[PDB]
């Protein structure tokens, strides 16, 4: 059994306004798999949505998003999820807060890839997203200044730079009848040190 | 009507209360702190109140009401005022992760990480006016 | 605490240098006495060929411990399990990984190489980026040449193999250059080494920094 | 000077010795299998050979001695020869993945992965000389 507490993207703690964290575990006999809500603080926590569902592989996944508040992260609150279980021997313990360091704006840069024989009526957009920090980054692919959904397009873990950044990949692959709609596509990316209002984008265009 | 009167284990100076606070916690713990003792974290705009606070503050080192909200990157006091008056240290405010604002013991401002862990926080509130 | 993984030699030492080696990487969080002891064994039975044992002590305080076997490039390709027992004194059960190959459809990789624009208070130093996608089985090898010659595997950085939104998987590389390396010659090759490419499994893109 | 003497358990046929093993093994271990027995899996040149072999085959399925190097692309017998003569089934060499070569009870070729476990291989080596 493993349990894993994530951080809010920063999409929805600086434009939604609205940052929530989410405690996923991974189990399953009887899955009485209760997540305990606390704060360091001690004062108490917003009502969390539990997500239970069983895999194709046959195991258990249950996530627990919590709302939290967008001046209590940012300020530097320290929220912890304790998991219990009554197969499991000791309770196991998952605590986050806002990672406290230096600053990078991110470098955003979109590319287009060429026509490849077999495939005309498709093609491929890539971008890349450099030298931030910290590595906590969110990446939106924009088309007609309206938000395209979140399972059109890929985002490769944050992985370290030569130097002290970090960098992003993110694959959108586009149909035709989207290019000759509009032949421009933005790449959105919200960070913590980005200026002006955490917004750094670049246009695309298939060729123009 | 004069505004004097003022909660037990509180100090007054002009028209505001002050509290100073002893014990181990982070800038958001002691803004919670102030806000369980029916205050807030200290504002300052004028350079008669920082005299009164060197007076009584901790002289290793005390947490003020200053921060930024990360999108701004401007640092605007718990109570929402900007600042007209600025009492920094050489140097402050530094651009090093390009934060929060504690007191020191001499008096002056300096930049600190939000997670730092002090044993001095200081709180404010208006005080209580007495009938003429 | 303590895990293990068995890798798959990489298509560049499989299919170009001709000489594949598969490694055990066995992660020991909780160092102590003894050793942990490294079994090497084919699904045949048949005798394995000498491997290199390589144990570090990393800052973390853990240790790390690699144990690199050399195999056959037609035994690897038809498809010989290779098997490695990992046995501590502090554990109850030995841990058992297997490795063979990746027997399934084969497609051929799409290579694009993409040159960054200058960026203000970077221009002594530019970034490359590449993609390489539409690909099966997931191991790839991804290199980049500067003279025609090949340039060292810590200069770039590539990501793990991610499924596409058709049936291929997808890999990017970037690479960092310095202004003394375009000027000289203003040209960098992207190759990638996979199963299926054709032909001599190479398939690479030339790019350049302001053409 | 005549070519007929072969070993026990092993069938004669022209210059060659025949060999046919049962039991659970992949075409990796099929040929393992057959160099532990002096020999190689078998490698069929005349339709001659391939009319002997459908005669004492599996019904079931047998590995035969015919692969790819992937780097090649083109079938290469395990001895090292070309193909010349090919009795594939109708729609083989199946280009399913871009792999080995396995016969049928009815004696056609048909491609298979290398990881399918089957029952069958044939075993081939140079019949031994008489004075
Ligand atoms: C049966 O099949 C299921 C899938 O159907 C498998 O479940 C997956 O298991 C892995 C590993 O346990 C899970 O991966 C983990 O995901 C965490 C969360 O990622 C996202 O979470 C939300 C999305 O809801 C986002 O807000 C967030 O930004 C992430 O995009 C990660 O936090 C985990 O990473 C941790 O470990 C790595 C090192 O490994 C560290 O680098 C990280 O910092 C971090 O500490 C991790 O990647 C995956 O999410 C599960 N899938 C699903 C759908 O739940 C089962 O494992 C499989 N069973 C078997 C036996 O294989
Ligand atoms: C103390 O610090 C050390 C680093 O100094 C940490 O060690 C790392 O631990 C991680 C996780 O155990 C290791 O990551 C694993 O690497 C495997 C191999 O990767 C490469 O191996 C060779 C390179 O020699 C190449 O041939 C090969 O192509 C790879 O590029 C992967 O196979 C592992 O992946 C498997 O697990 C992950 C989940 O962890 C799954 O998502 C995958 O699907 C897969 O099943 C894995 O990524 C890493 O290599 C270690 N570093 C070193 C230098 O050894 C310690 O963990 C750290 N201690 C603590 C307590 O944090």
């Amino acid at each position: 059994v493993s349990a894993y507490l994530s951080r809010p993207s920063p999409f929805d703690l600086f434009i939604r306004k609205s940052p929530t964290i989410t405690c996923l575990v991974v189990d399953p006999s009887k899955g009485t798999v209760q997540l305990t809500w606390s704060r360091a603080s001690g004062k108490p926590v917003q009502h969390s949505t539990r997500k239970e569902e069983k895999q194709r592989n046959g195991t258990l996944t249950v996530t627990s998003t919590l709302p939290v508040g967008t001046r209590d992260w940012i300020e530097g609150e320290t929220y912890q999820c304790r998991v219990t279980h009554p197969h499991l021997p000791r309770a196991l313990m998952r605590s986050t807060t806002k990672t406290s360091g230096p600053r990078a704006a991110p470098e955003v840069y979109a590319f287009a890839t060429p026509e490849w024989p077999g495939s005309r009526d498709k093609r491929t957009l890539a971008c890349l997203i450099q030298n931030f920090m910290p590595e906590d980054i969110s990446v939106q692919w924009l088309h007609n200044e309206v938000q395209l959904p979140d399972a059109r397009h890929s985002t490769t873990q944050p992985r370290k730079t030569k130097g002290s950044g970090f960098f992003v990949f993110s694959r959108l692959e586009v149909t035709r009848a989207e290019w000759e709609q509009k032949d421009e596509f933005i790449c959105r990316a919200v960070h913590e040190a980005a200026s002006p209002s955490q917004t750094v984008q670049r246009a695309v265009s298939v060729n123009p | 009507f004069v505004c004097n009167t003022c909660p037990e284990k509180w100090i007054n100076f002009q028209r505001k209360c002050y509290y100073f606070g002893k014990g181990t916690k982070q800038w958001v713990h002691a803004r919670y702190a102030c806000d369980d003792m029916e205050g807030q974290l200290v504002s300052i705009h004028s350079p008669e109140e920082q005299d009164f606070l060197t007076k009584h503050a901790s002289h290793t080192g005390s947490w003020i009401g200053l921060r930024n909200l990360d999108l701004k990157g401007e640092f605007i006091w718990v109570d929402g005022s900007h600042v007209d008056y600025s009492n920094w240290a050489p140097g402050e405010p530094t651009s090093r992760s390009q934060d929060c604002v504690m007191m020191r013991g001499s008096g002056r401002w300096n930049d600190a990480f939000c997670d730092r862990k002090l044993g001095a926080w200081v709180c404010d509130r208006l005080a209580t006016c007495t009938p003429p």
